[PDB]
Order: structure tokens, then sequence, then C-alpha cells
RNA sequence: UCGUGACAACGACAAUGGAAGUACCUUCAUUUCUCGGCCAGACCCAACCUCGCCGCGCAAUUUCCUUCCGGGGCUAACAUCCGGUGGGUACUGUGCGGGUUUCGAGGUCAUGGGGUGCGUGAGUGGGCGGAAUAAAGGGUCGGUGGUUGUGUUCUUCCUCCUUCCCUGUCCGUGCGUCUCGACGCUGGCGAUGGAAAU
RNA sequence: GGAAUGAACCGCUUAGGGAUAUGUGGCGUCAAAACUUGUGGGCUCAUUCUCGAUACGUGAAAAGGGUGUUGGUGGAUAUCCACCGGCCCCGA
RNA sequence: UCGAAUCGCCACUUCUCUUAUCCGGUGGGCUGCCCGCCCGGCGCCCAGUACCUUCAUUUUCACAAGAUC
């Protein structure tokens, strides 16, 4: 519900014709805000790989995939982003999340803050739920142990929107103004 | 202020003795300077009378060296041909707060000038403000909801000293005297506070049996 | 279905019913409570008469937009209120014919309130006065 | 940013702070109370002579909420409210009542 | 320093959500600022994600393991009777009282007003007759000073 | 261009100017005075615009859920993870609905009315009158043979009966050439005055 | 109508007026709007022409450096080496 | 002389300090769990929850036609 970038599976093919009857049917996994963007990414991949353009092809399915459950997991996401003066950069990162869509949305925000890369310059190669004992990052492995505990400090507690005072008495909750 | 003979004579005929307008007193200890000024300025424009005390305890984000340099840059500005017409650089903490609030008001219309007239801005808690009533705070600028713990901050009084203010010792001497007098008085009347508390208790078992149940249902007894 | 020409026709809120306690919001009796008795034959104003002993509000007419109908109701099956007719208000010290009508209806209203199981609490309730204190919100209440 | 339009006024009421609370007050009557400098005509000038005074009132109604913090929009009958009322008290009555 | 620790089996109360002022037990921790909350002995409150800025830890704890079954959690809660103890806490009663006032029907509001007035009157009567003997108020203390001052002249 | 008497005020934004109100002045105009072309408030009909509450279709809900094992992992276990076994039968999408044999409310100082009352001042209404009482048009079940498509039988859709379940049917009112005019109920103010109102 | 200001930029193009909704641009105060919205993530500390923050707007910056801090890639060993990014600092 | 706008008040609030902090203080047992100990208020229509008690014709809104100063 919270994450953007839903999980889409796009199935398509080149239109049947002479000199190429019964063309191959391809499958594509993409993470996009809506199915219009999902189909746009599918044809960009088809154009640069199979030399097939959207004008001469058709889409057979634009289904939304379903995830397993609501447990805590480890996700490995290998991603690539383009920039000038550096070309293409490939990396593998690990995240903690609940579903594949959430992990990939985290990765997109992470690349924005740490490397200043926008959505259309980023290509996702794969996402997989890996077990413990084979994650290579300490910022993820520190949540594995049982009996894990920590306190909440430096909290900023804001009141519900209905209460929301402006001036309050020094030694009481009297709410002088508003 | 300073009622002339016209005012005293009119009050004598009419029978009036005293009058006090509705005023809010804000304790400015541990408050972010910019956030408190913005909240107060909007309330002034909405027709409120505000008195702020302890203006020497306002805090500014950053180190004391950084903020002192910022003031020395402001002090450098003056009308070269006639400095007595140029910008005026006030030095007391209470004057600095009023200047900050003034820059957040339309100060060249009669509406803004009237709004600025409704702020007093004392230093410490003077004798004419101690017994007026309970003080208030602004939770949106309390600096324990605003600053991260590890960041250095400046106290306004310390920064106002070292650039020209020469009443820091006077203010701290008067504040310490106020604490002792207020502390002595508050320890007194502990008997009447306890007596009233022992009166609300045992008031139950004297009230009718139905009103106590209603009090229990609403979590008041 | 009821024709608009017929006297029984009326378009008033379902909250305002005979026997309902109401808070008067305007006029010389603002802030007091009274019992709604009936409605005038056409789509006219309601007739409110709180017990004169309790709230000191006599029989008069009021618009439904100047009261707040509370959720506490007193049964009025015993009372008749058939003597209340528009011409008694059309006539425009108190005449004694008005006094006898007010006194007779008041006794029936008082007896009906006493018949209610919470009669003593209701009598004290009708004595109270509504006001807006500094720091309360009438829009968050439930009535 | 281009200037003001004086046929509508903005009123801030105590203890609303929410759009849902401001929607309770749509349609309610509003008045602004001030005084003149002599006794002019008033309602019930002949039936209730005790009412005669320098006090005067300008009435209006609440049309719709403004923003998300509980401010409302008010139209003052045909004319507009004077600009000397900015920052002063406004009365918000409880009638007409839907409750 | 004295904070209650965030861990599996710790009861929390929700601050500002749709399920405001509700209690559930933490069952797992995912990253720094997200947990899974569940309470099987109350309507709604199935397993769901909750931000750590929207909960407050309580003093009560239940011995369970991370990612435990719903039937295992239900058994653990009833054995320790933790939910009943929270209901007896003063913080819970204050919250329950505020909800009761929001539902009031202007007749119970009058009844509460009568009850408070009755207590205030009796407190005033109790405070006096403890001021006649062992005076404590401002006026009763000054009466002794006045009487002794007038003894010599009168 | 200047003097004088009366008055209005006014800090310093040079004045002048525009818009919208207000406070005092009016040798101005129009209306009313026992009905009013004055000021308010509520109500009705039509129209337009909103909010609550309740729902539907689609393989969208199976790249999924649950049990019993073999790996693997932690700690004694469980869990995250990978292969198999038998059961399956609030949920991250998309297109839409709901007042008249009645689904609950709100607003128009942002609209027109004679506000059903006289005559040609044309209530058109599933809404106003008269009649009649499931009227044709849908949702499931069980059978019934033609059809689309996988795979070497079952899967859709049709037409034809059988069970229950839901809803709402028919009729009716042109003017003797054309146009404009007609402003209900309640209170305040106004009874000829250096009067009210615009 | 917006970009504080500007012939030419952004939006839109113009009879006299109401109601509703938008565009560009915005919602700490000046100044209408989050009375300082989120029950969303990260990164950053900037001492003397004073860190940064609306395009056109060279309406001001380069080569070259810094484990200051936060991320990646490729090799040895159960920490070391080489290289490349983000924000900040020197060059100024 | 003045007709005016404003509509809570208190000798229980009117002392101080912290927010990585026993949020009322405060000890003990085995680096987080468990176990003990002691101590804002009034105000809204009988001076008070109880019997009794004048409200009008100001007969449908209008600055509260009433108060404070
Ligand atoms: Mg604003």
């Amino acid at each position: 519900v919270r994450p953007h970038l839903r999980h889409y599976c796009v199935v398509g093919r080149e239109t049947p014709s002479e000199k190429n009857p019964q063309p191959t049917v391809y499958k594509f996994e993409v993470f996009a805000p809506n199915f219009v963007v999902a189909k746009s990414r599918f044809w960009r991949m088809m154009r640069e790989k199979n030399k097939v353009k959207s004008t001469h092809g058709d889409v057979l399915s634009c289904k939304v995939v379903k995830d397993r459950k609501l447990a805590a997991r480890n996700y490995s996401v290998d991603i690539a982003y383009y920039s000038q003066r550096c070309g293409y950069t490939h990396m593998v990162k690990e995240f903690r999340d609940v579903c594949k869509a959430g992990a990939v949305s985290q990765a997109y925000n992470d690349l924005a803050s740490r490397h200043r890369a926008r959505y259309h310059n980023i290509e996702v190669l794969g996402v997989k739920s890996i077990p413990n004992h084979e994650v290579r990052r300490l910022n993820v492995a520190q949540f594995h142990p049982h009996n894990l505990s920590f306190p909440l400090l430096q909290r900023r507690v804001k009141a519900p929107r209905k209460d929301r005072v402006i001036f309050v008495k020094k030694n009481s909750k009297r709410a002088v103004v508003a | 202020v300073l009622p002339s003979r016209r005012s005293l004579n009119r009050s004598s005929r009419k029978g009036f003795k005293k009058h006090r307008p509705d005023i809010i007193v804000i304790d400015l200890k541990d408050h972010v300077l910019g956030r408190a000024a913005a909240i107060v300025a909007k309330q002034l424009l909405l027709g409120k009378k505000i008195t702020v005390v302890r203006c020497e305890k306002l805090t500014i984000a950053g180190s004391e060296i950084r903020n002192k340099i910022k003031y020395l840059q402001f002090l450098r500005k003056r009308k070269l041909s006639n400095p007595k017409l140029g910008p005026f650089h006030h030095r007391s903490p209470s004057d600095v707060f009023i200047r900050t609030v003034r820059s957040m008001l339309p100060r060249y219309t009669k509406r803004g000038q009237r709004a600025l007239r409704q702020l007093v801005a004392y230093e410490g808690v003077p004798v004419n403000v101690v017994r007026t009533g309970g003080r208030v705070v602004i939770p949106k600028a309390q600096r324990h909801n605003c600053y991260r713990n590890e960041r250095r901050f400046t106290v306004l009084g310390n920064m106002c000293k070292h650039v020209g203010w020469k009443y820091s010792d006077v203010v701290e001497k008067l504040e310490a005297a106020r604490i002792e007098k207020s502390g002595r008085h508050h320890k007194k009347m502990e008997k009447v506070r306890v007596a009233w508390k022992n009166a609300r208790k045992e008031a139950l078992k004297k009230m009718p049996q139905k009103n106590v149940e209603v009090l229990k249902k609403f979590g008041l007894a | 279905k009821v024709s608009r020409k017929s006297p029984e026709y009326s378009t008033v809120r379902k909250s305002c019913k005979p026997g309902t306690i109401a808070i008067i919001l305007a006029g010389r009796f603002r802030g007091r409570r009274a019992v709604i008795l009936k409605q005038l034959p056409k789509n006219g104003p309601l007739v409110i008469s709180g017990p004169m002993k309790y709230s000191g509000v006599p029989i008069r007419r009021i618009d439904s937009r100047y009261i707040i109908a509370t959720s506490t109701r007193v049964d009025l099956t015993g009372v008749d209120t058939s003597a209340i007719t528009p011409e008694i208000f059309k006539r425009e010290t108190v005449s004694d014919e008005r006094a006898q009508l007010q006194n007779a209806i008041d006794t029936a209203l008082i007896q009906a309130i006493k018949k209610d199981p919470l009669g003593k609490e209701m009598a004290g309730y009708l004595h109270s006065v509504f006001t807006i204190k500094p720091g309360d919100a009438p829009h968050r209440l439930k009535w | 940013l281009h200037g003001q339009n004086k046929n509508t006024a903005l009123v801030r009421i105590e203890n609303v702070n929410t759009t849902e609370d401001a929607k309770w007050y749509v349609g309610k009557r509003v008045c602004y109370v001030y005084h003149g400098y002599k006794i002019k005509r008033c309602v019930r000038w002949s039936k209730a002579p005790a009412r005669r005074s320098n006090t005067r009132a300008i009435w209006g109604r609440i049309t719709r909420p403004h923003g998300t913090s509980g401010t409302v929009r008010v139209k003052f009958n045909g004319s507009s409210v004077p600009a000397s009322a900015i920052g002063r008290r406004i009365r918000v009555y409880l009638y007409p009542s839907r409750i | 320093v004295k904070a209650n620790y965030i861990r599996a089996g710790r009861l929390v109360r929700i601050l500002r959500g749709p399920r405001q002022n509700r209690v559930g037990v933490i069952v797992d921790i995912v990253d720094a600022n997200r947990v899974l909350v569940e309470n099987p002995c109350e309507q709604k409150m199935w397993r769901h994600v909750q931000n750590l800025k929207n909960v407050e830890p309580l003093k009560f704890c239940v011995s369970i393991s991370r990612n435990c079954s719903t039937k295992a959690l239900k058994e653990a809660l009833e054995s320790k009777k933790v939910l009943e103890k929270y209901a007896a806490t003063k913080s819970a009663v204050r919250i329950a009282a505020k909800k009761a006032f929001a539902e009031s029907t202007d007749f119970e509001r009058y009844q509460l007003r009568v009850a408070k007035r009755s207590r205030a009157y009796w407190a005033r009567k109790i405070f006096d007759d403890n001021d006649k003997k062992n005076p404590v108020s401002w006026h009763k203390v000054a009466l002794k000073k006045l009487l002794k001052n007038a003894k010599k002249v009168d």
C-alpha cells in the first residue's frame, strides 16, 4: 500500500506476418507506478534487444503479480544507473523489507539520495529474497540476531491533529491559545 | 501610562479603581529565536497583547563563534556620510528580539506599527510581571523538539555580551534574588495546598452515593 | 403521501418532536430549556412551553432554526394541547384567559415529567442554563 | 500577490483548527460590533427605547471554509466590511441550526 | 536511559493512526523504523506494518519469539493476563474517560456537572472547621494577629 | 491670484489618482404615512451544485495459502531460504452504480416565481391528477442440443424448459392574433413631522 | 497572472459584472494557502565579502587537491591495496 | 459632561530544573528483565442534589434591552 512502483509482468510479441510467422513471445518484469509506464518500458526493452518496435507489435498481458505474505525478509537488488562522465554503473545492494515492490522502491529512493539518479536513468536487473547467513552487508546483518532490543530516544511526539495547541501553560496542559 | 489629572478625576467621578487588559505572558527560556518570532508576529497581527520574559535565554543554532561573527558583519553597516542616520545596532537581548519580530511585520503601515506596539519584551522576570499569572510556552519552538542533541547552540545572552551589552551581571543578580523569594514563598502555603487536597479527599464519603458513582464513571474520582 | 395543501403537511427535522427538550438560542430567553408541545396547523412555527416553575418560559412560538433539539424526550400521551390554536397568538399585564390556559397545560406537563422514571433529575435539568465558556467547542458535542 | 478583493472576508474562529470543524459553521450568521458618535435609528427604536445607543452592527453569513486550518469565508450581505475591523472581534452565532 | 526497549513481545499503543489509542504486541522488527504489530484478542488489529514514530512502548512484556503464530501469541497473552493489567493502569483509565466524554448526550454532561458541584461544596465545608481549629488560610491566620494586637489597647 | 469668518482635519511615505466601505455633513431627488417602490427572518415550487451511507462486474484476489517430509540455518527449538507431498476454494489492480408502489441529509446575499392565489398570467411531472396491482426484464439452481479453443476427454458462449429471488404498470389537460405589466407569510420602521426610507 | 525587480522568459491572450474550477508559481512571517502536513526515506556543519536554497541568467567560476563524512567496483587475508561516485572544504 | 467597541477568575495557577530523561520520587535481585517502599482548582441558575420556589404582553431573529471598567 505504502510503496509506489507496483510489480508488473508484461507479455508481448511481434505482429504475425509473412517472412516471420509465429513470432517468439517474450516476458518482461518491470516496476512502474502504473500500467501505462509499464508498457512504455516493455517496448523500450524490446526495441533495444530484439529490434522490434511498438508499431509492429502487440501486448498480450499487463498483469500485476502477487507477493507471499507479511513477514520480514532480506532482498538483494542488482541495479544499474547511467550518468555522464562515468557511463553505466552496476551495483548490488541489500535491503530489509516485506515485499519485492517495497524493496525496489527503497532502492530507487536510495539511488536518488546517494547518487542523484532519476527514475528514467535506472534499470533494474533483478530482485531476490535471500536467506540469512548469506547477506554480505553489516547494516542488514545487525537485525538478524534473536533477542534484539533497542530503545527509542530523541523522540519528537506530535499531538493528533484535533488537539494541536499553539500556546500552552508551562506546568500543565491548559492550552491557553488554540 | 502616567495618568494625568484629567484621567484621575474622571476615574474618581465614575468610581473606577483598576483595570487590566487581557495579556499573554510567554516564558522565552530555551526557545529558537526565529521560530518564536514568526509565531508571535502572526499572533500580534491577529489582535493579541503579548509580554515575553527571559529574553536572554533564547537559543540560536550554531557555535558562538559563528553567531558572533554574523553580528559583527551587521554592525559593519552604517551610512558613511552621516552614521547618526544609519541603521541602529541595538545590543540588549530584549531589543534583538523586537528587531527580529519587526522584520516579520509590515512596518511602514499604520497596521504594522500598531501591532508592534503590543509587544513588551522584558529581560528576566520583572517585579510587575511575577504575580500576574501563569506563564505559557510555544511547543513548536522549544529547542528540545527542534535541535538534534549533538549540535552546538548559542545562548542569546552570552552572544549579546562580547558585542556591547553591559547588563549581564545585573540581570543574573536580580534573577537569583527572584528565585530565592519565589522558592521561599512556594514552600510556604504547602499546608493550605495539602489541606485542600485533604479536603477533596474525604469529601467523598460525605457526598450522596450517586454523585460519587458518576465521578468514578468519568475517571474523576 | 401527504398533499402540501393539507394541514397535516409539514417539513421539519425529525429531531424536533413533541416532548423533546430544546435549548433556546436567541431572544430574551436565550440559553434556557423548554419542552416542545406541538406544531402550528400549517408549516408554521413550533409551540414551546417549558414548565413556568422550572425555566420560567411561557407559552410562545419559535422557529425551528433557533433551537437545538436534544436527545432527551418526555412522553406527552396524557397531555392534550388541543387548546393551543393560532388565533390565541394572533391577538397582538396578562389576560386571565391566557393565565388559565398556561396553568392548566403546565400542571399536565409537570405530572407527565414526574411520571417519567428520572423525574427528579429531569426537573433539575430543566432549571439549568446553557452558555459558551472560554475554551469549549460546540461542534465536537453530541447533544 | 496582485492585491486584495474586498467582497469576501476571512475569519478565524477559536477552537476549530480543522476543515471538518469549519464545515459545521457553514450558513451561520455573523456580526461585527462597533460604535459611532451619536444615537441613530435602530431596531425597536420605538418599542424598546432602552436599546438606543452609539452601538452599531454589520451582519453577514459564512459561505465556505478556507484552507485546511479552520478558516472560513464570510460575505457581509450586500456591502463589504470596513477595513478598520481588521484584527478586531467578530461574533459567530449558533443559528440557523441544523442540529 | 530509562526507556522501555523495543523488542519482540513488547506491548505498544498507537499514537495517531486510524487505530489510534489501541494496544498490540510487537511480533517482529524490520529495519530501523518499522515493526509488525498484532493483537488477536481485539477487533481489527491484525498483523500489519507500523512506523516506529507512531507507537509508544509500555511496561508490559510477553515471552514470545520473532515471527510467531497467531495462535501462539493468543495463548501467551491469556496465560499472563497482560491485557487486564493494562486496563487497570491509570493511563488507560484516563483515555477511556476522554472517550466517554466525547460520546456524552448533554444530559450526562449535566449529571457530571451536578456531581462535580456537590464535591466542590462538601470540600468547602470540610476545609472550614479545619480552619477554625489550627488556622491555615490567609484570613484566619490574620485574625490571630489582629486579636493579639488589640489585647493591649483593649 | 489674494484677504477675511466659519469648519475639516492632518505627523514624517511630495501631492494628485483607482477600487471598496465607513464616520460626520447635506437650501438635492424619489417613495410612504394604515396602507408602503422601506429593512430583516423563516417557509414553498422549479433549477443547479454538494455531502453522507450502501453496493456491482472482471482469473484482480493461485508467481498465492495450508499441511507432511528432505536439505539448510539459528538456538533446545522455531523462524528467514530451497526442493518435493496431499489439500485449497481488510488483501497493493481495473471499469462502474444507488430515491418515486420511494435510499438519508445540505447550500444558493451565487437563479426564476402569481410565490395556486382573477379572467389568455399555458404546474407536463417516475415528481401533479385518475386507474390498476409483478404487468416485462433481470439474478442463481438442475437438466437440454448447437458452438470457440487447449489436450489427446473438458472449457467457454448460446436456445429450451424447471426451481427459488429481486423490481414497479397504464392513461390524461393549446388560447377568443402578439408583447409588456401583476412581487405570498412574520416582525421592525413609518399616523404629516425641522418625520422615516432609498 | 507568475519568475522580488526587467520590451522579448513561463502561463494566458483582453465587452461590463457574479459563482465555480484551473494554468505558471506556490503553502515559517512579511503574504492568500500544510494554524511549521505525512502515522515517507536518505545526505549535509560551511570562522570574518559571513554553507545552501526559483530555470532563461557567464544575474559568476576552472585545472588541481582533502578517510571530513556517506556509497559502489575489482584483487589478496580471515584486515590491506587500486579505482570511481554524492554532499561539504581548499584553490577563490 | 460619557451614549459608546471589549464579555473568566483564583492568597489551590501565579517557584525551579531535565527531555540520552526513574515524568511523582525512590531501593533490591539476576548488561536487559524481574521484585518492592512512601507521598491546576473553581465557575455554567436551591451556597447544593433535596423537598421547596417569581419569571409572561419584550406573545418568531436583530449589540446582552444585561454586566465589567
Ligand atoms: Mg497566512
